[PDB]
């Protein structure tokens, strides 16, 4: 029997809020990147550091700890980029037209376009950020979505499903607490969950781009990123 | 032999 | 718009009536097939299915209110997701098998690559079965894919209209579940379960699109002009 | 574009 299923909505929200990894910084060099080398150097370095916090965050998502190690590994292998991406989108909400990779690293689409294949992904991220903003997405809602991605993305490739239901219960509780009518609640739940389809899409396209970058073998990639990337091919 | 196997333990 | 004025029951009727037919393949159990020929069956089939899909899309409430430019974009984005969900739906009652056509049922043991994708399609089919997915729910899910899959990669008033129709479809889904005797908690849970499956459908589409690109470049398995064009759109 | 053509009648 998993402890996760015994938590109340409020306890689930607190658990997830408390598990949030911090927002990390990029290098303090004030040089705005405008080349594949510089930009991807910064992005992979950041991602590498964030991954370590993500791994420890995952362990704190109710129900994740009840999985075998092999299952935990699979979920993380499937979801890591989706999770990095939804974090980026969340951080960027308050900066229309900008992607806040870190507080000292805001990139725009004019920088994306100095790297073949990048602007299309940047533009998708920006649109997702805009969507979040116009939906007035809340932090409590964000942490639920992120947990859903972790548990759902690799789930095919009963426990997980029961935990996923609990997170749904928790999203509805949040919306009811915020005063939404019953119709507004199901409409909003659907809206949030459909965005996960787009997050998946961006991760998949990103993954393709990174595979290409890996082969070009110019951008330095950590062994951990290599393994995370390898899991997808 | 996966790094993730190690990290998930500690 | 007329789409916005539909009752849930009217939305459902309209979608059911708009269902495309189930097509046959050219499979012949007496004929030898290669990986190439077996694939040609799937591509030949998909090509004929596309024509019906295009005509199906026009009967999805809201779709024809969009510019031709936007209709084109939505179909280019969603065509494989839509073929795939239909395949998984057709396959529900055939455990371990994918019913591409009434005369074409393939199991995992049937190609070079693709087995990974087959396996995912099988899992999704098993998933539908376990949930006892209803036809009324299926046609809602399929319309959602059509409208939603390309909505974030295009006046952006057009986008607002799409979001409104999408909300209507959520209303319709909830309506169906309520009418099925589900508690409110159960409705919300099932709604989420259904919508999360769309992420998996997106994944399978993305992975298939990549596999199809290799097949093209390999230039062995035949591909119709329309399929080449639909593929180019993702690249 | 074929798809464009098919979409308009
Ligand atoms: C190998 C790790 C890099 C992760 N990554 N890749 C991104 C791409 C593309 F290269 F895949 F196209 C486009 C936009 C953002 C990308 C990220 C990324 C996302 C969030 C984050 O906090 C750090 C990142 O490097
Ligand atoms: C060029 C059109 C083929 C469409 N297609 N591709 C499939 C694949 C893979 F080759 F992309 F990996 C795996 C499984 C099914 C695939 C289909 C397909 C799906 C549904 C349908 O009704 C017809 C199809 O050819």
């Amino acid at each position: 029997n998993s402890l996760a299923l015994s938590l109340t909505a409020d306890q689930m929200v607190s658990a997830l809020l408390d598990a949030e990894p911090p927002i990390l910084y990029s290098e303090y060099d004030p040089t705005r990147p405008f080349s594949e080398a510089s930009m991807m150097g910064l992005l992979t370095n950041l991602a590498d550091r964030e991954l370590v916090h993500m791994i420890n965050w995952a362990k704190r998502v109710p129900g994740f700890v009840d999985l075998t190690l092999h299952d935990q590994v699979h979920l993380l292998e499937c979801a890591w980029l989706e999770i990095l991406m939804i974090g980026l989108v969340w951080r960027s909400m308050e900066h229309p037209g900008k992607l806040l990779f870190a507080p000292n690293l805001l990139l725009d689409r004019n920088q994306g376009k100095c790297v073949e294949g990048m602007v299309e992904i940047f533009d998708m991220l920006l649109a997702t950020s805009s969507r979040f903003r116009m939906m007035n997405l809340q932090g409590e809602e964000f942490v639920c979505l992120k947990s859903i991605i972790l548990l759902n993305s690799g789930v095919y490739t009963d426990h997980i499903h029961r935990v996923l239901d609990k997170i749904t219960d928790t999203l509805i509780h949040l919306m009811a607490k915020a005063g939404l009518t019953l119709q507004q609640q199901h409409q909003r739940l659907a809206q949030l969950l459909l965005i996960l389809s787009h997050i998946r899409h961006m991760s998949n396209k990103g993954m393709e781009h990174l595979y290409s970058m890996k082969c070009k073998n110019v951008v330095p990639l950590s062994d951990l990123l290599l393994e995370m990337l390898d899991a997808h091919r | 032999h996966k790094i993730l196997h190690r990290l998930l333990q500690d």
